[PDB]
C-alpha cells in the first residue's frame, strides 16, 4: 500500500525533473491503456505476430484445428 | 487503467540511465515497492508485509550503510525511448492463450470451522512437519555469524 | 603496467621544452639543461616541475642539485613510472 | 557426530587464546571429529541394507547405496586433506605458519563437510535449495579465509558473484517445476515425470554446471583456482565436484525415465566443447595451478560423458573414476605443497614476485626435481602419468570404463573426441615431466647451496635429519603406490563397483 | 466472483525481474505449449470416436 | 475485512504529501521582495555547505561495519519466529522444543561474538605507555 | 484470517481491479426434478444466537448429512441433496419456534451479539434469560461436548473475561427478571 | 527483446550494482512462488517463499561482508 | 544378508539406551578415552612444535574427552539401533522386548506409552525420527516421543514362542488397551 | 509421506483429493505398470490449472461469434463494481439501485 501514497510524489517529480521524457513515457503509457479500453486490436495483433513466427499455438491455429476435427466428425456420421 | 504499469515504465527508464551508486540503490527500493504493493492487493497480504520487514528493514538499509563506505565519485534520449517502446510491445510472460484470457472461480466451503491465518498454518507445518528445514536454516544463520566475523575482523 | 618507453618520454619531452624559452630548438638526449638552454635556477625549476605535471613523476631533493642533462630526466621517468591505483569499480566489473 | 562437535569447537575456539600452537592442536581435533564420523557412518550404513533406498526426515532426504558411497568418499578425502593443516607439510615456519594463523579454518571445513555429504541425499526441492547454499556459502567463506591477502579476497568476491548466479538459476528451475505441478518432493514429482516440462530439469543442471566449472562457464574456475592459495585451491577445486557430480547423476537418472533426445544433444554440446577447451586451453600456460585447473576441467568433462550415458556401466565407471581422480588430485597437490622447499634464492631478471601463499606458481619452478629429490619426482611423474592414462595406472581404467559406458549408449562422436582431447592434453602433461628430468645430466654437476631447505640450522650433523615431515611424506607414499599397483586389486575393486546400486534391483 | 490468474505486473514487466532461464523458455519457446496443446486437442478428438 | 476505508486514508496521506511540497512554493515571498540580491541557484554563498563559517576541503571502523553486518543474521532469526507466534498453541510441546533448539543453535552464534569481542570499537591505534628503565654502563 | 481468495468478496475494490473480478449472477433455478425447499432466511446474529438450539433439535439430521458426505466418496453435492433438505427444514423449525415461543428473549440475545462483536462472552446476561425460557418451552438444553457438566463456560459464575461495555437492555431485562422470576 | 540480453544495459557499472541485480533476480523467483502458492491455495509453497526470503537474506550479508573486506584492503595501508 | 527379527523399526531413545549390551558401554568407554589417546598418539607420530615429544595442553585433553564422549555414545547408539532394525543379532533383545510388550498388554497399558501429542503429531514425529540413525554421523536426531508408527503387527506378541509359557501372561484383545489406534476412536471417527 | 497441497486453514485444499488418488494408484501393488494412472494424473493437473476447461470456454466464445449470437443474450449477467451490488440487482422486492455499504463492515 506504500506505492499508493508514494505515487503522487514521484509522478510530480518525474515531470519536474525530466519534463520531455515524462511526456513520452506517461504519454506512451496512456496509449496502451486507451488501446485496451477501446479494443483497438493493436497489442493483440502484435502478440499474434510473435506466436506465429516462433511456432507457438496461435489462437487462429486452434480454431482451424477445431474446424478440421469438426469437419471430420460430421462426415463420419454420413 | 492499471497504474501499476506506468510505475514500472519509469523504473525501466531510470535503470538504463543510472550512473552512480545512488541510482542503483534507488532502483532496489523502486523495485521492492511495486513488489510490495502489488502483493498487498491481489495475491498475498502476509508476504507483502514480510517483504517490508525483511527486505527494506534488514538488507536495504544495510545496502546504504556499506555504500557510504565504498566511494562517491563523479546514445541520447531517442534510443532509450526506442528501446523501451519495443521492449513494451510484448508483456505476456506466458504463452497459454486460453489460460490467460479466460477467468475462473472457486467455490467456498464451510467445513473449515477452525479458521486460522496463513501464518498459523505455516508455523503449524514449519515447526512440526518440516522441522528439519527450520533447523538447517538456523545452522546456516550460525555459519554466517561466524562467517561474517572472520572475513571482516582483521585480527 | 608501465606503458611508457624511452621514445615516448623523449617525444613528449620536447613539446614541453618547446613551450619554454630555450636557446636552441634542437633538444635530444645529449642536450644539457643549464648549458645548452641557458637556464638558471628559477628557469630550470619550471621546466622540471612541468615534466612532473605531464610524466606524473615526482623528483626528490637528492636529484635536485644532481641534474645536468635532459637524457637523465627521460631515463628517470621510466624507472619511476606507475599507474595510479584504480578504485574497485574500474578494476573488476 | 559432526553437528555435536562442530558447536563444541566453535565455543572452544574463541575461549582459548589465539596462538598457532593452540590453533594447530585444535585443527587436529578437527581430524579426530572427521575420523569418528567415518567410523560412526560405516558402522550404521551398509551397501546391503541401503540397496532399496531408505527415506529419512519426512522424506526430505533419501539415501541409497550410491549416495552412501560418495559420502564415505567425501569423508575420506577430507581426512587426507586435514592432514595438510593438522601436520607440518614443509617444516619451515615461514611457509607453514600460513596454515596455523586462521583458527576458523577447520570450523569452516566442518561446515562444508556437513553441506558436502547431505547434498547427494536431497529428495525435495525445498531442501535442495537450502543444502546447496550451506555448501556454496562454505566455499565463499573458505576462499576468503586469508583476508590479509589481496588475491584470495578478490577470488572470493568473484566466486560469490558467479555462485550466486548459479544459485538463482537453480532456484528458478525449482520454482518453475513447482508452478507446473504444485508438488515439492522429488518422489512425488517422479509420478508426473511424463507431464512436467523436462527442460526445467535441464535449467536446474545449468545451475549445477556453473558450480563445477563446465564450459562455457569454465572461465571463472580457472581464474579463481590460479589466484587462491595452494592450501585453499586443493579443497575448492575438488570437493564441490564430489558432491555435485553425484547430484547431477541422480537427476540424470530421473531424466532418463522419459529418455528425451533433445536434452542429450544440448548436454552433449557442452561435453563436446569442454573437451576442446580443456585440452587446447592448457597448451599455452605458464602457471602450474592454471594447468591443473584445465586438467580438472578435462577430467570433469570425461566423467560427465559417463553421467550422460547413464546405464549400468555408468555406475561402475563413475564410481571408479571419482575415487581415483580424487586420490590423484590429493597426491599432486600434496606434492606441490612439499616441493616448495627446493626453490632457489636470489643473491635481477623479470622481477618475478613469489608470495608466501603460493610458493610454487609457475611450472618452471619444478626444475631439477629429479636431482633434488628423485623419489618425490617419481611420485609426481606417476601421478602425472595416471592423468595421461598410461596403463596399468588407475588413470587408464578410468578412461577404459568411461569409454565402455560412452560407447555402449551410442556416444560414438564424443568417444572419438574424448580420445583426441586425451591425446592433445598429453602435450601439457608431458611439459611437467619435461621440466623435472629432461635436464638432469646437464645439471648433474651443479654447485647450489641456495635452496630454501638449506636455511634450516644443522642440529647435530651426526644424527640423520629427514628433509620432510613424517605424516605428509607417508601420505604421498601411500597414494603413489595405490596408483601404480592398482593392477593387483583391480578385479576385486571393480567387483565392489558392481554391487553399487541406484534403483537397478533386477 | 470470476477473476483472472495472471502473474503480477512487476514480474512480467520489470526490465530485470522478468529474465531467467525458465522465464525465457515460457516466453520464447514453443516446446512447453506444443505438448500441453495436445491434451486440449484430445478433448475434442475423443468425443465421437 | 474490508479495507476501503484504509485505502482512502492511504490516498489522503499521499495527496497530503504534495501539499507539504507545494505550499512553500506559493506562500513564500519572491526573491525580489526580501532583498532581490539573487535566486537560490545564483546565490551560491547561501546555496552552499555549512562548516561553522570557515571553508574546508566515512571511513568507519571495523566494529561499526561489523555490527551492521551482524544485524542481518540476527534480524532474520527474529523475523523467522513469526510463524511460531500465531501457532504457539496448535504445535503444542513439539513446536516448543523445536523452537528452543532453533535458538540454542543461534545462541552459539551469540556466544561466539561475545568471546572474540567483535562488537567493541577497540582502541589500538593509541593509548600506549612504557616504563622508563635506566641502562647504566 | 483474511486472505484474498477467488470465492468471496476480497478486501478492497483495488483488489477486484487488479484481478479484473466479475461478480456473476445465475438466472436459472434448480431443475424441476429436484424438489424445492425454502432456504433458511436468518443472518449471522440470529444464527450465532441459535447455533446450539439448532444443534439440539437437529442433532440426528446434522449427523446424517455429514455422514452422507463421507459415504458419498467425494460425490457429496449430488448424492446428499435429499439429506440436505432435512437439515434445512429442521433448522427452519427452530427459528420459527424461537419466533413464536421465545421471541422476546431471542431478539434480546442476538441484538446483544450485534452490539458486542458477536462474541459469546459479552452477552451472558441476555443468554441466561434465553436458556431458561427455551428449557421451559422447547426442552432444548445447551451443551458443549467433551468436558464435564460443571465446567461448561456459560455456567461459570465469575468469568474472567467480561465485556467492556454493558448492554443496557441485557441489564434491564436481567434485573426485571432478577426479582420477579428468581425470587 | 530479451533475447538481445537487454537487461545487461540496465545493470550499473560497479560491483555493488551486480549485487543488486542478483537480489532482484532472486526476488523474481519468490514472487512467482507466492503466485503459485496462493492460486493453488497451498501453504507448502508459502513455506518455500519464506525460506527463499531468509536464505537470500544471508547471501546478501556474506556478499557485502566480502565486498567491505575487499574495499578495506585497498585502503588498508594504516601508516598513522 | 544377515537379517533377524524386526523388533522396532523406530526404537525409542530411552529403549535404545536401555538395551545397551555390556560390550556397547565398552565401546563408549573406548571412544571417551580414545579421543585423548589419539591426540597423544598424533604427537607421537609427529609433534606439533619442534622435533621432540611434548604432551598437549591439559586444556586440550579436556575438550578432546568431550568430543570422544559425545562421539563414543553414537557408536554405542548405532550398535544398539541395528539390533532393533534387524541388521544385527537380536536374540537377547527379542526376549527382552517381547517380555515388556507382553507385560504392557497384560496390565492393560499400551506397549508404546501415553503421549502428549495429538494423533497427527504422533504421525509427524514418526516421519522425522524414523531411520534418522542413518545420518547420525552427520547430525543427531532421536525418537523421543511415544508414537505408534513402529511398523509391527501387535498380534505377533500374542502367540507364545518357545520358553515363554512360564511367564503366565494373560493378554486382553487389542480393542481394550489404553492408548492404541483400534481402541481410541469409539465415539467420533475424527477425534481420539 | 509428506503433505502436499495444504489449504490456508491447515486442511486439504481443493486439489489434494485428486492428488491422493494419484499416489494411491501409483504405489498400489496390483498394477503391472503405470498405464492405469494416466487419467488420474490428467485430472490433478486439470484441477490446478483448468487448462482443458479454459480451452472449452475459448471454443464456446469463438463458436458463439460464427452463428451471430450475442453474449448479451447467452452470457451470464455480471456486475463489475463491488459497491453497485444494489438491492434492485440482487432481486430484493423493495430494493433500490442505491450503492451498498462496502466502506467498513
Ligand atoms: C543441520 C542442523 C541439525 C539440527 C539438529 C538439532 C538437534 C537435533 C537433535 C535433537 C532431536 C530433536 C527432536 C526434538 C523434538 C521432540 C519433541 C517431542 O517429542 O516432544 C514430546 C516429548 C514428550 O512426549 P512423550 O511422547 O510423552 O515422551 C515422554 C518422555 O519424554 C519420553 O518417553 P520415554 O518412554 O522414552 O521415557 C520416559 C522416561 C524414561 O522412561 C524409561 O523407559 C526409562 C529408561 C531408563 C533410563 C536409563 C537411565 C537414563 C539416565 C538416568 O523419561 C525419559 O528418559 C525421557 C527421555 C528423554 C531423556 C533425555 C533425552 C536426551 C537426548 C539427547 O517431549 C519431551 O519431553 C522430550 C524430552 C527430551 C527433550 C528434547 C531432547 C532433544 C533436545
Ligand atoms: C514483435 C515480435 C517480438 C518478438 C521478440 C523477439 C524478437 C526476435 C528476437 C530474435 C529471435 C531469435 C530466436 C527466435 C526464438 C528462439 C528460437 C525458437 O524458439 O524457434 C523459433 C524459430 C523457428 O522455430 P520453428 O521451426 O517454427 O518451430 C516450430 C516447431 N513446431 O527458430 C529459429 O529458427 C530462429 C533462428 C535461430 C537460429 C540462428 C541463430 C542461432 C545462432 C546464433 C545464436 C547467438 C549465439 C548464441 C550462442 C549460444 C551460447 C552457447
Ligand atoms: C516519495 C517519492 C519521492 C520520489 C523522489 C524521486 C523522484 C524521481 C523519480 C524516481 C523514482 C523512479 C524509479 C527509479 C528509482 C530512482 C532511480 C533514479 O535514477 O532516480 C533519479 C532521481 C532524479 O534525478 P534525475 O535528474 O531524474 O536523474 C539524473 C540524476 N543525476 O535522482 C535520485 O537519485 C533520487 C534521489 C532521492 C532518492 C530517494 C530514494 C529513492 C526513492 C524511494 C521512494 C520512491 C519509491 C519509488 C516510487 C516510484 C516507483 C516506480
Ligand atoms: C582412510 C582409508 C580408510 C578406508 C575406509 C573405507 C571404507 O571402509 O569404506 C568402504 C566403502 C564400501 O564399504 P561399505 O559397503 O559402504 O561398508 C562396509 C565398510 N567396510 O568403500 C568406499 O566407498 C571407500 C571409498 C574411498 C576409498 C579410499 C581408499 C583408501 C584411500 C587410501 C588411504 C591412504 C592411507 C594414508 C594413511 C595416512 C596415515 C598417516
Ligand atoms: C596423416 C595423419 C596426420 C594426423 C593429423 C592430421 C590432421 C592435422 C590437421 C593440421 C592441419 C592444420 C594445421 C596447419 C595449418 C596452419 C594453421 C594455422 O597456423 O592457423 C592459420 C589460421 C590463421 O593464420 P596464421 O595465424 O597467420 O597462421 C599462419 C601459419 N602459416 O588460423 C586458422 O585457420 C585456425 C582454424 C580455426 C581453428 C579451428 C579448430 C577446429 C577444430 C580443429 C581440430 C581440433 C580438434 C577438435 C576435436 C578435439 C577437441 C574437441
Ligand atoms: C497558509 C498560509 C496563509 C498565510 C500566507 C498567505 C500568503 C499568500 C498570498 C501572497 O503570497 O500574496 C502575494 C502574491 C504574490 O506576490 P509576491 O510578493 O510575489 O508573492 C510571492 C508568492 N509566489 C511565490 C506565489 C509568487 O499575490 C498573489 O499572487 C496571491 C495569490
Ligand atoms: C600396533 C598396530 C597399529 C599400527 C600403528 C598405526 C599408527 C602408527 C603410530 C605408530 C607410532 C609412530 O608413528 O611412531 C613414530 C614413527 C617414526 O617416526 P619417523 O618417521 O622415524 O620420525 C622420527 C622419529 N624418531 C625421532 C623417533 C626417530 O612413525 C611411524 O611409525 C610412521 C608410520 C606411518 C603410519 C603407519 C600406519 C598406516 C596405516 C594405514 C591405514 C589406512
Ligand atoms: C597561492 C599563493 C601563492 C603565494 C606565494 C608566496 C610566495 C612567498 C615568497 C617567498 C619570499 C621569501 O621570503 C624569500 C625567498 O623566497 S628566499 C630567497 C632569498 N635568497 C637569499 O637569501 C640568498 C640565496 N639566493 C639564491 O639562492 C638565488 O637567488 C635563488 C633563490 C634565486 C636560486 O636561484 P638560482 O641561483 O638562479
Amino acid at each position: 500500500p506504500y506505492l499508493v501514497a508514494f505515487r503522487p510524489a514521484v509522478l510530480v517529480f518525474f515531470f519536474i525533473r525530466q519534463p520531455i521524457g515524462a511526456g513520452l513515457l506517461a504519454g506512451g503509457f496512456l496509449f496502451w491503456q486507451a488501446d485496451r479500453h477501446f479494443n483497438f486490436g493493436i497489442r493483440d495483433n502484435i502478440h499474434n505476430f510473435k506466436q506465429t513466427i516462433l511456432g507457438f499455438p496461435t489462437q487462429a491455429s486452434k480454431w482451424e484445428t477445431f474446424k478440421q476435427v469438426d469437419a471430420q466428425k460430421r462426415a463420419q456420421l454420413v | 487503467m492499471n497504474l501499476e504499469i506506468l510505475d514500472l515504465s519509469i523504473l525501466g527508464f531510470y535503470s538504463l540511465i543510472s550512473s552512480n551508486s545512488f541510482e542503483s540503490i534507488a532502483i532496489l527500493v523502486a523495485t521492492i515497492m511495486p513488489v510490495i504493493t502489488e502483493l498487498w492487493y491481489n495475491y498475498s497480504q502476509l508476504f507483502a508485509l514480510l517483504y517490508t520487514l525483511i527486505y527494506v528493514g534488514a538488507v536495504v538499509i544495510l545496502f546504504v550503510f556499506i555504500l557510504s563506505v565504498i566511494n562517491e565519485k563523479e546514445s541520447g534520449l531517442f534510443i532509450l525511448i526506442l528501446v523501451l517502446l519495443l521492449d513494451d510491445l510484448d508483456d505476456n510472460e506466458s504463452n497459454d492463450n486460453d489460460y490467460n484470457n479466460v477467468y475462473i472461480t472457486d467455490y467456498a466451503d464451510w467445513f473449515n470451522n477452525y479458521n486460522e491465518s496463513d501464518l498459523s498454518v505455516i508455523g503449524n507445518l514449519l515447526f512440526t512437519e518440516y522441522a528439519l528445514l527450520l533447523l538447517i536454516i538456523s545452522f546456516i544463520l550460525l555459519m554466517s555469524i561466524i562467517g561474517l566475523i572472520l572475513i571482516v575482523k582483521k585480527d | 603496467a608501465s606503458t611508457l618507453t624511452k621514445e615516448d618520454v623523449l617525444t613528449r619531452s620536447v613539446s614541453v621544452l618547446r613551450g619554454f624559452e630555450v636557446k636552441t630548438k634542437d633538444i635530444d638526449l645529449q642536450t644539457t639543461f643549464v648549458q645548452d638552454l641557458g637556464m638558471d635556477s628559477l628557469d630550470l625549476n619550471d621546466a622540471l616541475v612541468a615534466l612532473e605535471e605531464e610524466f606524473d613523476v615526482v623528483f626528490d631533493d637528492k636529484t635536485a642539485n644532481e641534474i645536468k642533462t635532459v637524457g637523465e630526466v627521460v631515463d628517470f621517468v621510466l624507472a619511476n613510472y606507475l599507474p595510479t591505483e584504480q578504485s574497485i569499480n574500474h578494476t573488476i566489473r | 557426530m559432526l553437528f555435536t562437535s562442530l558447536l563444541l569447537i566453535i565455543v572452544y575456539g574463541s575461549l582459548v587464546n589465539k596462538s598457532h600452537l593452540l590453533t594447530k592442536l585444535i585443527n587436529r581435533l578437527g581430524l579426530i571429529i572427521i575420523i569418528y564420523t567415518l567410523l560412526i557412518h560405516l558402522n550404521i550404513n551398509t551397501l546391503e541394507n541401503l540397496s532399496i533406498g531408505i527415506n529419512m526426515f519426512n522424506n526430505l532426504l533419501l539415501i541409497n547405496s550410491f549416495n552412501n558411497t560418495i559420502i564415505e568418499l567425501i569423508l575420506i578425502i577430507c581426512i587426507l586433506y586435514v592432514l595438510l593443516i593438522s601436520f607440518n607439510i614443509t617444516g619451515l615456519s615461514i611457509i607453514d605458519n600460513l596454515n596455523y594463523s586462521k583458527r576458523t579454518f577447520i570450523v569452516i571445513v566442518l561446515f562444508n563437510i556437513i553441506g558436502l555429504t547431505l547434498l547427494p541425499l536431497v529428495n525435495d526441492i525445498m531442501i535442495l535449495f537450502i543444502i546447496i547454499e550451506l555448501q556454496s556459502y562454505s566455499l565463499y567463506l573458505l576462499t576468503a579465509i586469508f583476508n590479509e591477502s589481496h588475491n584470495s579476497t578478490k577470488s572470493a568476491l568473484y566466486y560469490f558473484i558467479v555462485g550466486s548466479i548459479a544459485s538463482f538459476i537453480i532456484l528458478d528451475a525449482t520454482v518453475s517445476i513447482y508452478d507446473d505441478l504444485g508438488l515439492t518432493n522429488i518422489q512425488y514429482i517422479l509420478m508426473y515425470i511424463d507431464k512436467l516440462e523436462i527442460f526445467d530439469l535441464l535449467c536446474l543442471l545449468f545451475g549445477l554446471f556453473i558450480k563445477i566449472g563446465l564450459a562455457p562457464f569454465y572461465s571463472y574456475s580457472i581464474t579463481i583456482y590460479s589466484l587462491s592459495p595452494t592450501i585453499i585451491t586443493n579443497y575448492i577445486s575438488l570437493m564441490p565436484k564430489l558432491s555435485i557430480l553425484t547430484l547431477i547423476y541422480i537427476i540424470m537418472h530421473y531424466i532418463n525415465i522419459v529418455n528425451n533426445t533433445d536434452l542429450n544433444y544440448v548436454i552433449s554440446f557442452l561435453i563436446l566443447i569442454s573437451m576442446f577447451i580443456g585440452s587446447f586451453g592448457g597448451l599455452n600456460v605458464i602457471r602450474i595451478k592454471t594447468l591443473l585447473a584445465y586438467s580438472s576441467l578435462l577430467n570433469v568433462s570425461y566423467m560427465l560423458l559417463a553421467i550422460l550415458s547413464n546405464s549400468n556401466e555408468s555406475i561402475i565407471a563413475y564410481i571408479y573414476y571419482i575415487i581415483q581422480y580424487s586420490l590423484t588430485h590429493i597426491n599432486i597437490f600434496s606434492i606441490i605443497l612439499v616441493i616448495s622447499i627446493y626453490l632457489p634464492i636470489m643473491n635481477n631478471m623479470l622481477n618475478v614476485m613469489i608470495t608466501k601463499y603460493s610458493p610454487i606458481e609457475y611450472i618452471n619452478q619444478l626444475k631439477n626435481l629429479f636431482i633434488n629429490n628423485i623419489f618425490i619426482a617419481i611420485a609426481l611423474c606417476i601421478s602425472i602419468f595416471s592423468l595421461i592414462g598410461i596403463p596399468p595406472l588407475t588413470g587408464f581404467y578410468g578412461k577404459y570404463l568411461v569409454l565402455i559406458s560412452g560407447l555402449n549408449n551410442g556416444y560414438v562422436l564424443l568417444s572419438i573426441v574424448l580420445i583426441i582431447a586425451s591425446s592433445i592434453s598429453t602435450v601439457y602433461y608431458a611439459t611437467i615431466l619435461k621440466v623435472l628430468s629432461f635436464d638432469t645430466l646437464s645439471f648433474k654437476d651443479i654447485i647450489s647451496n641456495n635452496l630454501i631447505i638449506n636455511t634450516s640450522p644443522e642440529n647435530n650433523n651426526n644424527e640423520i635429519k629427514p628433509e620432510i615431515s613424517n605424516v605428509i611424506s607417508y601420505v604421498i607414499s601411500s597414494l603413489t603406490l595405490i596408483i601404480l599397483l592398482i593392477i593387483i586389486q583391480y578385479e576385486n575393486i571393480v567387483k565392489g563397483a558392481y554391487l553399487v546400486l541406484l534403483y537397478n534391483w533386477v | 466472483p470470476y477473476s483472472n490468474t495472471r502473474r503480477p505486473w512487476v514480474l512480467r514487466r520489470h526490465i530485470i525481474m522478468k529474465n531467467s532461464p525458465t522465464k525465457w523458455a515460457r516466453k520464447y519457446s514453443s516446446r512447453r505449449d506444443e505438448r500441453e496443446q495436445e491434451i486440449k486437442d484430445d478433448y475434442i478428438r475423443g468425443m465421437g470416436e | 475485512m474490508l479495507q476501503d476505508l484504509f485505502n482512502n486514508y492511504v490516498i489522503l496521506v499521499g495527496i497530503l504529501g504534495l501539499i507539504f511540497l507545494g505550499v512553500n512554493y506559493f506562500i513564500v515571498e519572491s526573491p525580489r521582495m526580501d532583498e532581490n540580491n539573487g535566486n537560490i541557484s545564483d546565490y551560491i554563498e547561501k546555496s552552499g555547505p555549512f562548516e561553522c563559517g570557515f571553508s574546508s576541503f566515512n571511513p568507519i571502523p571495523i566494529a561499526f561495519i561489523l555490527v551492521a553486518l551482524l544485524f542481518l543474521p540476527f534480524d532474520l532469526e527474529v523475523s523467522s519466529m513469526l510463524p511460531y507466534i500465531v501457532s504457539i498453541y496448535s504445535v503444542g510441546i513439539y513446536g516448543l522444543i523445536i523452537f528452543i533448539l532453533f535458538l540454542l543453535i543461534l545462541i552459539v552464534g551469540f556466544i561466539y561474538e561475545f568471546n572474540t569481542k567483535s562488537l567493541s570499537i577497540t582502541t589500538i591505534l593509541h593509548k600506549k605507555n612504557k616504563a622508563l628503565v635506566k641502562n647504566l654502563y | 484470517s483474511s486472505t484474498h481468495t477467488n470465492d468471496s468478496l476480497n478486501s478492497s475494490n483495488y483488489v477486484d481491479k487488479l484481478k479484473d473480478t466479475h461478480f456473476v449472477f445465475e438466472n436459472d433455478k434448480l431443475p424441476s426434478e429436484i424438489p424445492d425447499v425454502e432456504e433458511v432466511g436468518a443472518t449471522t446474529a440470529p444464527l450465532l444466537s441459535a447455533a446450539y438450539f439448532i444443534g439440539a433439535k437437529c442433532q440426528d439430521y446434522n449427523d446424517d448429512f455429514m455422514l452422507c458426505q463421507k459415504e458419498a466418496k467425494g460425490n457429496g453435492p449430488i448424492d446428499c441433496l435429499k439429506e440436505g433438505r432435512r437439515v434445512t427444514r429442521c433448522a427452519s423449525g427452530v427459528l420459527k419456534d424461537l419466533n413464536t415461543h421465545c421471541s422476546d428473549e431471542f431478539r434480546l440475545h442476538w441484538q446483544c451479539l450485534s452490539f458486542s462483536n458477536l462474541e459469546y462472552k459479552n452477552c451472558r446476561k441476555a443468554e441466561s434469560l434465553l436458556n431458561k425460557c427455551v428449557f421451559e418451552k422447547m426442552n432444548l438444553v445447551k451443551k458443549i461436548p467433551g468436558i464435564p457438566e460443571d465446567r461448561q463456560i456459560h455456567l461459570k459464575q465469575n468469568p474472567v473475561l467480561k465485556p467492556v461495555a454493558l448492554h443496557q437492555d441485557s441489564e434491564v431485562a436481567f434485573k426485571k427478571a432478577q426479582n420477579e422470576n428468581s425470587i | 527483446m530479451d533475447l538481445i540480453l537487454l537487461m545487461l544495459v540496465a545493470v550499473g557499472l560497479n560491483i555493488i550494482d551486480i549485487y543488486i541485480m542478483i537480489e532482484i533476480l532472486i526476488m523474481g523467483c519468490t514472487v512467482n512462488t507466492i503466485y503459485s502458492a496462493s492460486l493453488d491455495n497451498d501453504m507448502i509453497g508459502l513455506i518455500y517463499s519464506l525460506i527463499q526470503i531468509i536464505i537470500a537474506g544471508v547471501e546478501s550479508a556474506i556478499g557485502l561482508s566480502i565486498l567491505v573486506n575487499y574495499n578495506r584492503i585497498r585502503n588498508s595501508e594504516e601508516i598513522e | 544378508m544377515e537379517t533377524y527379527e524386526l523388533i522396532d523399526s523406530d526404537p525409542k531413545f530411552s529403549r535404545v539406551v536401555r538395551y545397551f549390551r555390556p560390550s556397547d558401554y565398552l565401546t563408549w568407554a573406548l571412544g571417551t578415552i580414545g579421543a585423548p589417546g589419539l591426540m597423544v598418539l598424533f604427537e607421537k607420530i609427529e609433534p606439533a612444535k619442534g622435533n621432540t615429544f611434548k604432551m598437549p595442553p591439559p586444556s586440550i585433553m579436556r575438550i578432546a574427552t568431550t568430543i570422544g564422549f559425545f562421539g563414543g555414545f553414537y557408536y554405542a547408539y548405532t550398535s544398539s539401533t541395528k539390533r532393533f532394525w534387524g541388521y544385527s543379532e537380536n536374540a537377547k533383545e527379542v526376549a527382552k522386548d517381547r517380555y515388556e510388550v507382553k507385560k504392557a498388554l497384560s496390565e492393560k497399558k499400551s506397549p508404546y506409552g501415553s503421549s502428549l501429542l495429538n494423533p497427527y503429531q504422533q504421525d509427524m514425529s514418526a516421519r522425522n525420527s524414523t531411520n534418522s540413525q542413518l545420518l547420525l554421523a552427520i547430525f543427531p536426531w532421536f525418537n523421543v516421543a511415544n508414537h505408534q508408527s513402529h511398523g509391527i503387527d501387535l498380534r505377533k506378541y500374542y502367540e507364545v514362542r518357545d520358553g515363554e509359557e512360564n511367564w503366565n501372561f494373560t493378554l486382553p484383545p487389542l480393542d481394550q488397551v489404553k492408548d492404541l489406534d483400534v481402541a481410541q476412536y469409539k465415539e467420533y471417527s475424527n477425534y481420539p | 509421506a509428506p503433505l502436499q497441497q495444504v489449504g490456508r486453514h491447515g486442511g486439504p485444499n481443493k486439489c489434494f483429493g485428486e492428488f491422493q488418488r494419484v499416489v494411491e494408484c501409483m504405489t498400489n501393488a496390483k498394477h503391472d505398470s503405470y498405464e492405469p494412472c494416466n487419467n488420474l494424473k490428467n485430472d490433478y493437473l486439470e484441477c490446478r490449472k483448468h487448462k482443458v476447461e479454459r480451452y472449452k470456454a475459448f471454443l464456446m466464445q469463438k463458436h458463439a461469434e460464427e452463428l451471430g449470437k450475442d453474449p448479451e443474450e447467452i452470457g451470464a449477467p455480471f456486475v463489475r463494481k463491488r459497491r453497485f451490488l444494489t438491492s434492485k440487482t440482487l432481486g430484493l422486492v423493495d430494493g433500490d439501485d442505491y450503492e451498498i455499504g462496502v466502506e467498513k463492515i
